[PDB]
């Protein structure tokens, strides 16, 4: 119950979705890239509102909620791993085990009734392809790629990217990117010209309904999306006209890119190819708090050995970072942001006035609301209540 | 002029059927009771299709945002929905659903 | 709706003009001066919590609501004016015509089912006196001569002024500028001792009640305001006494201004004459949001040709903009900030201890309940709600 | 009446602590050293949400609450001080008594019915040890001794000390100053080898539950307070051990101190002997508002002659101040910030997991909730509220 | 040493009367029952005519800001008021309503 | 030394709470919940409330401390805060008096 249920009520088709404002339980979130935390170099982070610190002992991650069971301080305040796989509060050094979080020691009290009588809430860490992900969820956790679009984990897909904070909610950031008509605002990046990309001003829908997009829901490894298909049946708009007349034309270049568009729970997109035909760009809108994401943007693309990869990561950091992540989506980073205002008192969920490439965005919103693994609420963040 | 939709026995109390129209906007036929009403099945307010909501009295609300109508003058009964609903005159006969072409 | 209905039901007099936090909806607001606004360069501003955006289109200013009916999201963030007579938002294209708000085309689909089936908000706008005047509200707007203080709009009056944004509510400005006691607060102005003007530590009251004010309820125009008439039958006090010492003198000048103060719905004060015997000044308090004004302040004097505006303007630039608005007024600016703690709970409302000048503004404070067009609320600014 | 009742219902042994968001009300608290106060120079502060202002009169000190009972603005935002006796409000010449604050005079309409009608509120202030005590209550106050710990008023008694603004709630501080085993975040500060301190790192409690402490409700001048006794039949932690392996050692120095540490109402703590074995530290954590606190230190040493006490002072300013008050409090301070965010929400008071050394805390909650003189409200702070 | 305010007819139990009096501040006559009582005109909180207020059994309600008095003994009711109220001598007399033109 | 005398079974009455204070271990709570007897640890889990101190309803101790509370019977969490199961101890009456077992129960050789 995040949100007042007087708008919950009148959202028939997506409340669960409304209501996931901290984002959703119980899935796979990628927050870092692997080569940011090395050996015994706790790092700290927020994750659905949660505080989590992240270490590395033996090569292997640890991840532990960042508030000592005692006082509720953050251990990051002061960090004390006095024993390789301890971390000791710096208040009153109850000592937690980064492996299990379980309570094994109280340096103020070696005789306190609470050792080994207490855990610290731990979640599962998994690495792949460069990429840290935390299952912020309870239980035992479900393959990874459940949580990944598909080719993500493929064997030879090299991944490249970059993460920031930015001042959004998660869903107005999935939204922007699902959004097939917000193509508009990317007109003018250097990228269209700089890369002769063919790029439309838009689309004339064509066919049904249920033909604007492709739910899937029964992928074998469990994953949950679905592909916008608006240009099936529909006509691409180079010629914006007002009142009959053409005041805007789109990009005629020859490289044809994202003609595959797709978003997974818990709330990845996938645009292929993109921004070149060879390659792929798969984003993450991770829910740091109600107010902030993660934006993790990776591109990928095939390599076959060392000397691919080398050449890859080169035109990465010359090209296609400056190029195309940043020149490319930062108009998505200011998009996302001038939609704050409307949705911030959860009216615009209510007043919006959607058009006909809305229904992609409403196939997800459906999706995300019958498939998501839980909502995660204020309760889970302070302390679960529960009265007998 | 008019369009034969159905049987008055095709929709059971308090339904609404969506009737498509080759080069033109679907509208949505509502069985109040005994009576039957028909308007532009799109609601004003966005994309959501009326026949697929919930119908309480003479009044379709919305499933998108709960905005609503009254499905006899077509007039706006909840917010967000601002703009008047196209209305459709229907007549039962012999047993018949028929709904006027054209808005009046 | 605006206020505690606790609070509310305490306030039998004037329970409106408390609830009215946000300004009064339906009436005329002067936001800026005509020179402020070139043909073809859209500005924006907020008024009664609502940010709207102007633009000069062949001479003639329009008024549209800056925010898009698809998203919410300020046109503002990137003006795209792509015809004369349009605006295009940045985003979808949602594209609106500045005369009359109809969304008439949308570039990302020129085939949607909305175009020309929404309308964006519009208002009224008028010039006059080289002010712009916005009609916040709905429907066929009023003679502007309704929500203008008498002589405002005569002929041969010239107006030139002073606008800045002050951080207090509307109605503590209001209030302030009413005040036949708050004079105080003016008694060391530099206009006092550079004007030689006559001016009391304050007023001991004569007469009844009923002979300290003067309400018109109505003008040929349908103007609503009050006169102060405090110094009809009373007494100015010159030598402030404690104890039965003199602690404090007045100023004895030879100019007497300030003959007559009056109030006026929306919320315009006139005080005439003022700073000098042959002009007068004009100042609303506009509303920006709850905790912000505009102080628009305007000095007024009768021109019968080029030759005495041009010598009025120099002697305003020169002196009575910087001895007068600034130097007298800005004392105005940190007594209205210095009352928003006490009323920023709406407490302030309930415990104020009045005393015999304040009759004044009481009469204010009822005539504002009884005779304003409308109670602008949060929902006129999300969007009006109602359940059937 | 301060916090969420579904909370207070869950604390039955300390409800009207955790309710004592404000602080406790009819009780005398430090807020500043006499030589900051000099002769009629007024000067503000807040002490439990309400703003005070302190004036000094032929060498007496008065407190006026800085609230003008008319429009209720600070008098403070432009003192007029224009007779010895009085203070006249900056905007309509309110004029009030320091000593029993009458409205005795109002320049701006001496005739007003309001005059000699209305009180303005006034706290006593009593100046002792050269510390500035203002009773924050209603009614005569009781003597300073009862609000004071045991020995703060001894004649020979030399007090000095510092004081600030700390960000955290007063009861997180208090807690934090009278928990037995924080001594842990102290186990690094300068004190301990530049005073050659003996300092455990935490204690192993011995006894029984009520050997723990001594409540104190026995004392002849009604203090109210708890001793700390957990050294008395505990043993002493110099060896901090994980997995039995020791990882920290506690300081053995040759210098024993804080052997006696009690804690009183309204909230100031007493440790015996610190920083050093002839002197004592005696500190305040008195309520600004729900999120701060001044950090009243002081330190007291037997003095007998004027050149004992000159010595003493040379030692504070170049030893004590900055290797003590600072050197050791320092960590202190930022550990009570450290509790702001679990606390913050309420929640904090219900989801801590205490333990065994936690008991003396305990006490403190327990004596704090049966002998308060009140609990202090926003109505307090507003206007109290009344209906018939 | 008395005023003459009206009738005990004219007032219907729990009714107010205001009394301007020449040169000097105004009263309030409250009619509580059978009991007739009179106080200063003004509240003691502002400058409100507390005979333009609601009248609830014993106590008057003052219409500015909601503060009370009981009119028997001009003592606060409820808040902000905290000032007392001045307290009136009342006798009627032949079927009159008499007033004291000074306060208890 | 198994088996720790209590009290009678006529010393408490149904719905009461008794503490057992033992010799170099940890106190124990016996409750009646009508005519039968259960037993768990006596301090809550949670922190260092002695729920002997705490309210019994039906078979739920309640904390007196932050209001948790636990199934007497199972000695699993009934209400948050609580999240620790509480040890629990086997009563038995013989000849009308009440012992209660020095080591707590566990999920050692019993149903699966
Ligand atoms: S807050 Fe961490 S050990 Fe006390
Ligand atoms: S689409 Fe129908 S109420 Fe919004
Ligand atoms: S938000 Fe303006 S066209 Fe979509
Ligand atoms: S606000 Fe102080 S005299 Fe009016
Ligand atoms: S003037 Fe009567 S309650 Fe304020
Ligand atoms: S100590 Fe029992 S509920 Fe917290
Ligand atoms: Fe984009
Ligand atoms: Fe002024
Ligand atoms: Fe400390």
């Amino acid at each position: 119950a995040n949100v007042d249920e007087a708008i919950l009520k009148r959202v028939k088709g997506w409340a669960p979705y409304v209501d996931a404002k901290l984002g959703f339980r119980n899935h796979w979130y990628p927050v870092m890239f692997s080569k940011e935390i090395n050996e015994g170099e706790p790092k700290t982070l927020k994750l659905l509102g949660e505080n989590l610190l992240v270490n590395r002992i033996d090569g292997k991650l640890y991840c532990l909620k960042d508030r000592c069971l005692h006082r509720g301080v953050q251990l990051s305040v002061k960090v004390e791993c006095k024993t390789k796989s301890t971390i000791t509060c710096w208040y009153h050094a109850w000592t937690y085990r980064w492996e299990d979080g379980v309570l094994c020691d109280i340096l103020t009290n070696p005789t306190s009734a609470q050792i080994g009588r207490q855990k610290l809430k731990t979640y599962p860490v998994q690495e792949a392809k460069g990429c840290v992900f935390i299952y912020l969820g309870d239980g035992d956790p479900p393959p990874l790629a459940r949580d990944t679009p598909p080719n993500f984990l493929d064997d030879d897909m090299e991944i490249l990217g970059k993460n920031q904070i930015i001042k959004s909610n998660w869903r107005l950031a999935v939204e922007n990117g699902f959004d097939p008509s917000h193509i508009y605002i990317h007109k003018d990046s250097i990228l269209v010209k700089d890369n002769d990309l063919a790029l439309p001003l838009g689309f004339a829908p064509g066919g049904d309904r249920k033909q604007q997009t492709r739910v899937v829901d029964d992928d074998v490894v469990g994953r949950k999306g679905v592909y916008d298909l608006i240009g099936e049946h529909g006509v691409p708009v180079f010629e914006g006209t007002i009142g009959g007349e053409v005041v805007r034309e789109g990009a005629y270049g020859e490289k044809i890119v994202a003609n595959d568009v797709s978003i997974w729970l818990p709330g990845v997109l996938k645009v292929n190819p993109f921004p070149n035909p060879d390659m792929m760009q798969f984003e993450w809108y991770v829910p740091i708090d109600e107010n902030t994401h993660y934006y993790f943007q990776t591109l990928g693309k095939p390599c076959a050995n060392d000397e691919e990869r080398k050449k890859y990561e080169q035109e990465f950091e010359s090209k296609w970072k400056p190029m195309a992540l940043e020149g490319f989506n930062n108009d998505d980073i200011w998009a996302r942001e001038a939609m704050v205002d409307f949705y911030a008192d959860d009216k615009g969920w209510v007043n919006e006035i959607l058009f006909e490439s809305d229904e992609a965005i409403v196939a997800w919103r459906k999706l995300a609301s019958e498939h998501n693994q839980g909502i995660q609420t204020q309760a889970h963040v302070s302390g679960l209540e529960h009265h007998h | 002029i008019w369009l034969k939709v159905c049987a008055a026995s095709d929709m059971q109390p308090g339904t609404i059927r969506r009737v498509n129209r080759v080069g033109a906007a679907p509208l949505a036929v509502y069985r109040v009771g005994d009576q039957f009403y028909a308007t532009e099945d799109t609601c004003t307010h966005g994309i959501a299709s009326l026949s697929e909501g919930t119908l309480d009295g003479d009044v379709i609300e919305c499933p998108f945002h709960g905005g609503a109508f009254n499905v006899c003058t077509g007039m706006p009964a909840s917010s967000p929905c601002t703009v008047p609903l196209g209305v459709f005159e229907v007549e039962v006969k012999e047993g018949e659903v028929y709904v006027a072409g054209e808005k009046k």
